[PDB]
DNA sequence: TCGTGCTGAGTGATATCTGCTTTGGGTGGGTGGGTGGGTTGAGGCAAT
DNA sequence: AGCAGATATCACTCAGCACGA
């Protein structure tokens, strides 16, 4: 019919399943992060589904110079040097969405089961992001098994946002500093997981096909 | 030849040579190129009938002084399909051309138009594909989506800068004119002449206005997955789109998938994640139109010339009022005074207001009274489906402030505000009760004022507020022990008192008897129609007119052009009485009375005087007739003494009828 | 003026783009068929002129800016190229069925067609050189164009599997198929464009991170330096890519048979230099000692346990507590004076607590360095630049491809190689400009090495 | 240079107009002057017809043009006034179309428009600024700023070293003037299909506020415009003439409010010997009989005389009537046409209403988080007649609440801190 | 090929000035959010 | 009052040459 210009390098993602153990909300602690787990509990919460950049490119304000590929980490990054010998453009730059990457991205609420459950204690609660087809795999009130990384989200906040003011435990979570970009704040860190694989554990020509 | 005016062709223009849609359709020659089919195809689209569709579309634009010419999706398709591919993956530069484009068709049919409306919106119909607010992902951002929901939160109506135009501090230099996104803020940080880092004060000799308006998308009720949360999504309404949907309304937005830069999102969740709106384009009201989703068009009860042509014919001929009710419910067997009811209260009457000071109802009312089975729900559908504006509820569903309107605390301003309620949502229409004998005494007792005044007080929290509520009811009952006794009277039968029962003009009281024939000839009809509705029993033409086919046997006019008449009836046409019999209607009056003075019978007063003339102003209006003849009051007068003399007792049933047999 | 100029010219390379020809969508048959214009050979004429009249003579550089930006090569002369290689390999096929058969009409059309295509590619690929004369237009697009540079080489890589390859081998061949005698000066040209196509698809690479220094660095720094195009990996264009183009499109049969029969049945004045520079690019980035090495379990696992023996050692300057336990130190110099210093590691050992007092300060000696840009004297990147240990991975099956055609080319003609070059290069000294005298030099030196690499490894060689 | 010829202008038209042979608007100014009003009310057709120009040029820049015609109006007072004085008020008539409240727009953005609404809340009266004294910090400069109260003014950002914003408004020599806002909605009549009553901000000054009191019909005339509070305005109007069908001023006074030739016509109709039978007809002439229901009505509307006694006992002099019938007696229409006729009246639904409703409601305010006290109909339906329809509906909490209020004509709160006594002679 | 200045402009660096904004509370708002705090009292609504 | 960004004026390193050794 005609010639598609839009098609784009395939995002690739690797699930891993069958791991030999299966860790409970209670048992994660601060010693496996950046590493490959599974968790069981039960979802109590599911956010929306929202596009996550992925890979983004941006255009220079002066000379109208392109920079791509700029990987995002937890917060929104710019770049710093223009690619243009004469340009002295730093701090000023226009993100370009046309260009960019997006991916699908949800949060997802879960608490240990109420057997796993100590007597007479609250449950535990762990934040669980899903990316790409992974999304919208387990609803609320499910008891799902996740497999993948445990991460250590910080505050965004601190780091600096466009735009974005910056800113249990009685005054004793005092977060590191000592960083540039924290020239008199601190930092404090969170524990979320992310997940790579989802398993809930609790016409006639269509339908013949389907049949062995 | 200047290069910049050169244009490609149609095969041409398929192929692509630019690293987006966007960029290729941008491009001078491609951008020539596309204003100048999308003008071919305005211009000489033809359909079956061999008209130009859009050429009265253009005329009737004109005629109405509005700004906003409707385009079918399919239409484009067929005639040019790289377009509609392009309007479907770019919407927005297709529709800034199409919108180009249909200036100079419109400017054609009115050389000056450019002096009531600068500019024409171009406005999407019949979009094939249908998503839910759960489906959308990031493949559709930047692309055309249409989505289903309820209106949860609106806002007040605010003008916004078409043209925003700012000023150096420094310098003093002033800045031209830059477009203002819908979505978020346009900022300037690097001056051209100036080049100062610091901001520019926002300044303007003269600036353009637009209308703007924000919306809360909701999945509705009925789609949303049974027990989970909804999803919803907010719309924006640009010009000429603004108080078109209303809160609490069922819709289908046509509009552009956008996402921004939001820091507070980022802040919030962690992650870097852009918020997500929807620019409609198109709106198209859902509400009570859930079995009207086969037809096109974004107003199913607009007409077009022809159409009226059509409805004018159709009404010149004289057994107009019997097709009419014939073609109420026609999968229902008999009931051809139930059917009669319910189309009067479907036109209506036409309400007075005599020198200013005396206001007089000109909606009817009616109510089913009869047995468990004699289709008196699917007849409360049927009206549902067929009147322009219906909303449903059920006896003990249905709430003393559901009904009506409720105040509660708004949550952004924390300030007591009103809603509407059934009523209300029914404004020139109609409010359906199905178990209306089910209803707690509260809630019935609700609907009095509004049954007759026309109009809703409420005095709560320090608000002090009339509305209107100029809508009829049409309620279904069971009579006391689940089934009629036709040896007592009609009040003992019901539980309803005085008042109640004198507000409704028309009273249909329905038997279910066992008798050979009306038995043997209920069920023929009942099996023909259960084989007729068998699922397996161009190829939309086909479709279509295989549709026509099995409809043309139950029903002498088309259901849609059904809809369409009444619509226009009731829009375009006041009759009036100006020569009439007074002693006939005195004397009915009277006599009506006379036989009503007896102990339990239905309640007779000169609301039901004046329900004859509205019923007799409806029956002229049934025939898009400007004045009342003598033939439809004396129809009317038929059909109250009719309807009174069923209301009686078997004993004196006989003698009533031998009584009012002059009239009738 | 220079704005509208540029646009006029953008519209009318555009304009150019759209004439010279696409896919027929007609056709029932999928994929679809590329369908030459009425006038594609005029459009490429018309092209070269542009690139002739308003590139060089002007000196800028936005007529190449302009074909980029339509994707005139990717969607145009690639599948010209590929299309007619495929339709002179169905003629052979034919033939080899019945030598009387042909299904060629406008066969001399097709063939000019297709050495036009070539030229222009050649046009298009050929290096690009920043010097201190270039005008600001060239040095202000170098950047974009080497990222366009970057998508050609991928696409002349990827596409149909790299058949453009053959499509050049061809038309090389045909200028062989002819005696040295009867070989007239337009056969050796061509024979040299071919030979410049091939080392102008293996030079391209990525370019480098120009940044102003009018400005001390901002407190931000440098953030990432990135200069490939948005859908291109390093993956696309290494020199694993080339080689399995290459082998797979028999690229290395040819340019043996070219260089085992150099001297003799050609004339070498125009093949000897095309040649040599084609080996420098192709082994001016490999390390010799790569060539004569699961074993990558095997070598994992020991990698893994070095890294455990750094850790381990890393291990002794943890503090077992947390940060926050507050362990004060006082250490006594020979004079009575007492120092502070904190941390676990301080108080139980003392080279410690000497080496904190070292890091502890925050005075730095300013260091000089004397940093040369390689593209400011227009030289590729090879060993003179690249990082120590910087190792091409080959995969096995491509790494022995390559390490038979050097063998082969080795034994076969690299002294006659050598000879040509030494005498040639000799008789003109003085004209050798910088890259020359590099490019010999590096040649010689490498295969040099390498021989005596495999020599010491095999007693045959 | 242009706003010199506006200013003479406007001056030329005011002191040589003339229909007959009265100088309608100079004598208008020396009355107005010689009782301390200082405003002129001016009606646009005239100004059209001695000018068209003016009126166009009036009519494109309202903001930037009103304010030269009073200048000029002051500049004619001093001369008419004084022998060789607050800036003077401009007050505008005009007969031009009503525009529904619910059609203003974009289109309609700093223009003058005419429309009638319903009034539902008023403000208490503020302080604006109009002659501003100010010094600086630093150097101490003296230096004054006149101010108009039309908007498209700031204290200067630089002195005339100092520091941004280095002028302090000195106050004991400032003068200031009064200003009010209201809320307008919409007619219930003029409202569209299924849609709740839009409102409205408006704003008045000087001579304009204290004119128009809950819940009476007025018709305005204004400018349209809009005031940031990012790329969006929230309109509002800024009132130029209230025309109201209520005398508003003689019912909150004891002041009256009437022509002599009014006067003259009341006194003759009292004078008709027979003036009882013609209220009587009066009243829903569309309903036939209900003579005596009429004439109750007649002397519910009219009303009887309230005492004082000297010991301070106070005896009701207000009359209420119950209608207990049937359906179909004309009760509903006789409750609407009797809120129609009176001066002030509330039309309520029983069942439409709340304790809190009827009488006045504890309210927070959002900001503040302070309790004030709203109004309900019995309040906002003062001097008047409340007419409760379905009475029966009522629940009994409800209706239990309404006995104070008919019997001593008060209403006693003691809510969230707050005890007062509120007076509803209703 | 060491020693001692004289020249020198380049490449820094660090000692040195120019503009927010804040607390919390409506003397910044509701096109910054309500999971960053405030927050007890009255009011209307549905299930009971 | 404190903090983060920026300007501009402060030195220091490698650069290279003349004399004589
Ligand atoms: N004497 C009359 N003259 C004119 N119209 C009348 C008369 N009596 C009744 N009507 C009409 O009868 C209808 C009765 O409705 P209305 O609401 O006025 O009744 P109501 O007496 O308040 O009864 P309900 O107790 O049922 O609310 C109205 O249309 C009224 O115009
Ligand atoms: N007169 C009739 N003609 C055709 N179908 C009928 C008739 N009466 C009843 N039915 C059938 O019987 C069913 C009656 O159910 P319904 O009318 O919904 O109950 P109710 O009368 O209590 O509302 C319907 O599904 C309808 O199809
Ligand atoms: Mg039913
Ligand atoms: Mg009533
Ligand atoms: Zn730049
Ligand atoms: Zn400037
Ligand atoms: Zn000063």
């Amino acid at each position: 019919t005609s010639t598609s210009p839009e098609q784009t390098e395939r995002v690739f993602q690797i699930s891993f399943f069958n791991l030999p153990t299966v860790h409970r909300i209670r048992d994660i602690r601060s010693e496996k992060i950046g590493s490959l787990l599974s968790i069981s509990g039960t979802v109590t919460r599911t956010s929306e589904v929202r596009p996550e950049l992925y890979k983004a490119s941006f255009t220079c304000d002066m000379c109208r110079a392109i920079v791509d590929n700029v990987e995002q980490s937890f917060k929104y990054t710019e770049p710093t040097f223009c690619p243009n010998p004469s340009c002295e453009n730093r701090a000023f730059w226009t993100l370009n969405v046309t260009r960019s990457r997006f991916l699908d991205w949800q949060k997802v609420r879960i608490q240990e089961n109420a057997n796993e459950i100590p007597t007479g204690s609250m449950p535990r609660t762990l934040d669980v992001i899903l990316r790409g087809d992974s999304v919208e795999r387990a609803k609320p009130g499910d008891r799902c098994k996740f497999t993948g990384v445990e991460i250590v989200v910080p505050d965004v906040t601190q780091l600096g946002l466009p735009g974005v003011k910056p800113s249990t435990t009685e005054g004793l979570n005092s977060g590191v500093t000592g960083l540039r970009s924290l020239g008199v704040r601190d930092l404090t860190y969170k524990i979320s997981f992310l997940a790579c694989h989802v398993i809930s554990i609790g016409d006639q020509e269509v339908f013949l096909n389907s049949l062995s | 030849i200047d290069p910049l005016r050169e244009e490609l062709t149609l095969e041409s223009l398929s192929n692509v040579k630019a690293n987006s849609y966007s960029e290729w359709i941008t491009q001078p020659n491609v951008s020539r190129t596309i204003a100048r089919e999308l003008k071919s195809f305005l211009l000489e689209y033809t359909d079956e009938t061999g008209r130009s569709v859009y050429g009265a579309r253009i005329r009737t634009l004109g005629e109405m002084n509005s700004e906003s010419l409707e385009v079918n999706y399919r239409h484009l398709a067929e005639s040019k399909a790289i377009l509609a591919l392009f309007l479907a993956k770019c919407p927005e530069e297709m529709l800034k051309i199409f919108d180009l484009v249909a200036m100079e068709a419109t400017e054609l049919h009115y050389p000056d138009y450019a002096r009531i409306h600068s500019e024409i919106h171009v406005r999407i119909s019949d979009f094939p594909t249908i998503y839910s607010l759960r489906e959308l992902r990031e493949s559709n951002l930047s692309s055309l989506v249409r989505v289903t929901g309820v209106v949860t939160r609106r806002t007040g109506v605010f003008p916004q800068l078409k043209y925003v135009k700012f000023n150096c501090l420094k310098c003093g230099s002033i800045l031209g004119p830059f477009f203002q996104d819908s979505n978020e803020e346009i900022r300037i940080s690097f001056c051209t002449n100036c080049k100062s880092k610091g901001p520019f004060r926002v300044n303007g000799e003269k600036t353009v206005y637009r209308n703007y308006q924000r919306v809360t998308l909701q999945e509705a009720p009925g789609t949303v997955p049974p027990g989970r949360l909804p999803r919803h999504r907010e719309v924006i309404l640009l010009a000429d789109l603004v108080d078109v949907s209303k809160p609490g309304e069922e819709v289908e937005v046509t509009g552009i998938y956008k996402n921004n830069y939001d820091g507070n999102l980022n802040a919030k969740n962690g992650f870097p994640v852009f918020a997500t709106i929807i620019e409609a384009n198109s709106i198209k009201r859902r509400e009570g139109n859930t079995a009207n989703e086969g037809e096109e068009g974004l107003d199913v009860f607009s007409w077009t010339e022809e159409e009226e042509r059509e409805f004018r014919k159709i009404s010149r001929d004289r057994g107009i009022i019997d097709k009419i009710i014939s073609s109420m419910a026609p999968s229902i067997y008999g009931h051809r005074d139930i059917k009669t009811a319910v189309a009067c209260s479907l036109f209506g009457g036409v309400p007075k207001n005599v020198n200013g000071k005396h206001s007089i109802r000109g909606d009817i009312n009616v109510l089913l009274l009869g047995d468990p089975g004699t289709a008196k729900s699917q007849i409360l559908k049927y009206v549902e489906k067929t009147a322009h504006r219906a909303v449903f509820a059920t006896g003990q569903g249905a709430s003393a402030v559901g009904l009506t309107a409720s105040v509660r605390k708004d949550p952004i301003t924390k300030e007591w505000t009103l809603e509407g309620g059934a009523l209300v949502l029914a404004d020139k229409g109609v409010c359906l009760i199905d178990e209306f004998d089910k209803m707690n005494d509260q809630d019935r007792t609700s609907i009095h004022e509004a049954m007759e005044q026309q109009s809703i007080s409420i005095s709560k929290a320090g608000i002090v507020t009339t509305l209107q509520a100029r809508c009829s009811i049409i309620a279904a009952a069971n009579p006391n022990g689940g089934r009629y006794n036709s040896t007592l009277p009609l009040a003992q039968n019901v539980s309803l008192t005085e008042p109640i029962l004198s507000r409704f003009d028309i009273l249909c009281v329905v038997r279910d008897l066992v008798d050979e024939e009306a038995d043997e000839r209920l069920a023929t009809f009942v099996v023909d129609s259960h084989v007729r509705s068998h699922p397996e029993n161009n190829a939309r033409q086909r479709r279509l007119q295989r549709q026509r086919k099995k409809e043309e046997e139950i029903s002498p006019i088309p259901q849609e052009l059904l809809m369409k008449y009444i619509h226009y009836a009731r829009t375009k046409i006041y009759p009036k009485l100006h020569q009439m019999d007074m002693d006939k209607v005195s004397r009915v009056y009277a006599d009506l009375r006379r036989e009503s003075i007896s102990t339990g019978s239905f309640p007779i007063t000169v609301r039901h005087l004046e329900s004859i003339l509205r019923i007799a102003e409806s029956f002229a209006k049934m025939r898009l007739s400007e004045f009342v003849s003598s033939y439809d009051l004396d129809r009317a007068i038929k059909v109250v003494v009719d309807s009174f003399v069923d209301a009686q007792k078997v004993s004196v049933r006989r003698q009533l009828r031998r009584s009012f047999a002059i009239y009738t | 003026a220079a704005d509208f100029s540029l646009t006029v010219l953008r519209a009318r390379i555009a304009l150019l783009a759209t004439a010279i020809g696409g896919p027929d969508y007609t056709s029932q048959i999928d994929p679809p068929p590329y369908k030459l214009g009425d006038d594609c050979l005029a459009c490429l004429k018309d092209l070269k002129r542009w690139f002739k009249l308003v590139d060089d003579q002007q000196k800028r550089w936005d007529v190449a800016m302009a074909v980029a930006e339509y994707r005139i090569l990717t969607d145009d002369l690639l599948p010209i190229l590929i299309d007619w290689e495929n339709k002179c390999s169905l003629a052979a096929k034919l033939a080899k069925n019945n030598p009387d058969h042909e299904e060629f009409r406008n066969k001399a059309y097709y063939d000019k067609i297709a050495l036009n295509c070539l030229q222009l590619l050649v046009l298009m690929t050929w290096p690009l050189i920043v010097t201190e004369q270039s005008s600001s237009n060239q040095i202000t697009l170098y950047g974009e164009l080497k990222k366009h540079q970057l998508v050609y080489k991928k696409t002349i890589l990827s596409m149909e599997s790299g058949k453009v390859l053959r499509a050049a081998i061809r038309l090389a061949l045909d200028v062989i198929k002819i005696d040295r005698l009867s070989r007239t000066p337009r056969d050796n040209m061509v024979l040299k464009l071919v030979l410049n196509f091939f080392r102008n698809v293996i030079a391209i690479e990525p370019g480098e991170f120009t940044i102003n220094t009018k400005k001390s660095m901002p407190k931000k720094g440098i953030t990432s330096i990135d200069t490939l195009p948005p859908n291109v990996s390093m993956d696309d264009i290494s020199l694993n890519t080339v080689i399995s183009s290459f082998h797979k499109n028999k690229v290395f049969g040819f340019l043996l048979t070219l260089t085992s029969s150099l001297s003799k049945e050609f004339d070498q004045d125009f093949i000897n230099i095309p040649l040599l520079e084609i080996m420098f690019y192709f082994t001016k980035d490999v390390n010799q000692e790569l060539l004569f090495p699961t074993s990558a379990g095997f070598e994992l696992s020991k990698l893994l346990q070095k890294e455990h023996q750094m850790r381990k050692n890393v291990i002794k300057h943890t503090s077992a507590r947390h940060s926050r336990f507050g362990g004060l130190l006082s250490i006594q110099t020979p004079d009575k004076t007492r120092l502070t210093v904190s941390g676990s590691q301080a108080l139980v050992d003392e080279k410690i607590a000497l080496q904190k007092l070292d890091d502890s300060k925050k005075w730095n000696k300013r260091i000089i360095k004397k940093h040369q840009s390689v593209a400011a004297e227009g030289l590729p990147n090879s060993l003179l630049n690249s990082q120590t240990g910087k190792a091409i991975f080959f995969t096995e099956s491509n790494g022995k491809h390559f390490k038979e055609f050097i063998n082969n080319f080795i034994d076969s003609g690299f002294n006659i190689l050598l000879h040509s070059v030494t005498n040639y290069f000799t008789t003109e000294q003085d004209r050798m400009v910088t890259l020359e005298q590099v490019e010999y030099l590096l040649f010689f030196a490498w295969f040099v090495k390498y021989q005596l690499l495999r020599s010491k490894i095999d007693n045959s060689a | 240079d242009d706003n010199t010829e506006i200013i003479k202008s406007f001056k030329n038209f005011i002191l040589e107009f003339r229909l007959d042979s009265q100088f309608i608007y100079r004598d208008q100014l020396r009355n107005n002057i010689l009782v301390k009003n200082y405003s002129l009310t001016v009606n646009m057709e005239h100004l059209i017809g001695y000018n068209e120009d003016i009126y166009k040029k009036l009519s494109d820049e309202p903001s930037d043009i009103i304010p030269l015609f009073e200048t000029a109006i002051t500049q004619v007072a001093k001369r008419i006034s004084i022998l060789s004085l607050p800036t003077f008020q401009l007050i505008l008539n005009s007969n031009a179309n009503q525009i529904p409240l619910r059609d203003l727009d974009s289109e309609h953005v700093s223009k003058i428009v005419r429309l009638s609404g319903i009034i539902i809340s008023t403000s208490v009266l503020s302080s604006r600024a109009t002659y501003l004294s100010i010094m600086c910090r630093n150097c101490r400069h003296t230096t004054s700023i006149t101010i108009n109260n039309f908007n498209s003014v700031s204290l200067p950002r630089s002195c005339l070293n100092c520091g941004p914003d280095p002028y302090i408004i000195i106050h004991e020599s400032s003068k200031f003037i009064d200003q009010q806002f209201l809320k307008l909605q919409e007619i219930p009549e003029l409202v569209p299909v299924g849609e709740m009553p839009r409102n409205l901000t408006m704003t008045c000054d000087r001579y304009l506020t204290n004119k128009v009191i809950p819940g009476t019909r007025v018709t305005i005339v204004g400018i349209y415009s809009i005031y940031n509070s990012v790329a969006i305005r929230t309109p509002y109007i800024k009132i130029l003439g209230i025309q109201s069908d209520v005398e508003t001023s003689s019912i909150w006074n004891s002041v009256t409010m009437f022509t002599e030739e009014e006067e003259e016509e009341f006194l003759q109709l009292s004078r008709n010997p027979k003036l009882y039978e013609i209220l009587t007809n009066s009243i829903a002439p569309s309903i036939f009989g209900n003579e005596d229901i009429k004439k109750a009505i007649v002397c519910l509307l009219m009303g009887g005389s309230k005492k004082i006694l000297p010991d301070g006992m106070r005896l009701r002099g207000d009359i209420n009537v119950l209608l207990l019938g049937d359906p179909g007696t004309a009760k509903s229409q006789l409750l609407k046409f009797v809120e129609k006729v009176s001066p002030i009246a509330v039309y309520t639904s029983g069942k439409g209403s709340s304790a809190a409703g009827l009488t006045a409601s504890v309210q927070r305010d959002p900001m503040t988080r302070e309790f004030y006290l709203e109004g309900g109909a019995m309040v906002l339906a003062d001097g008047g007649v409340v007419c409760i329809d379905e009475f029966d509906k009522m629940r009994d909490e409800d209706r239990v609440a309404i006995h104070e209020a008919m019997e001593q004509q008060t209403i006693s709160i003691a809510k969230a801190g707050i005890t007062t006594v509120l007076n509803s002679r209703t």
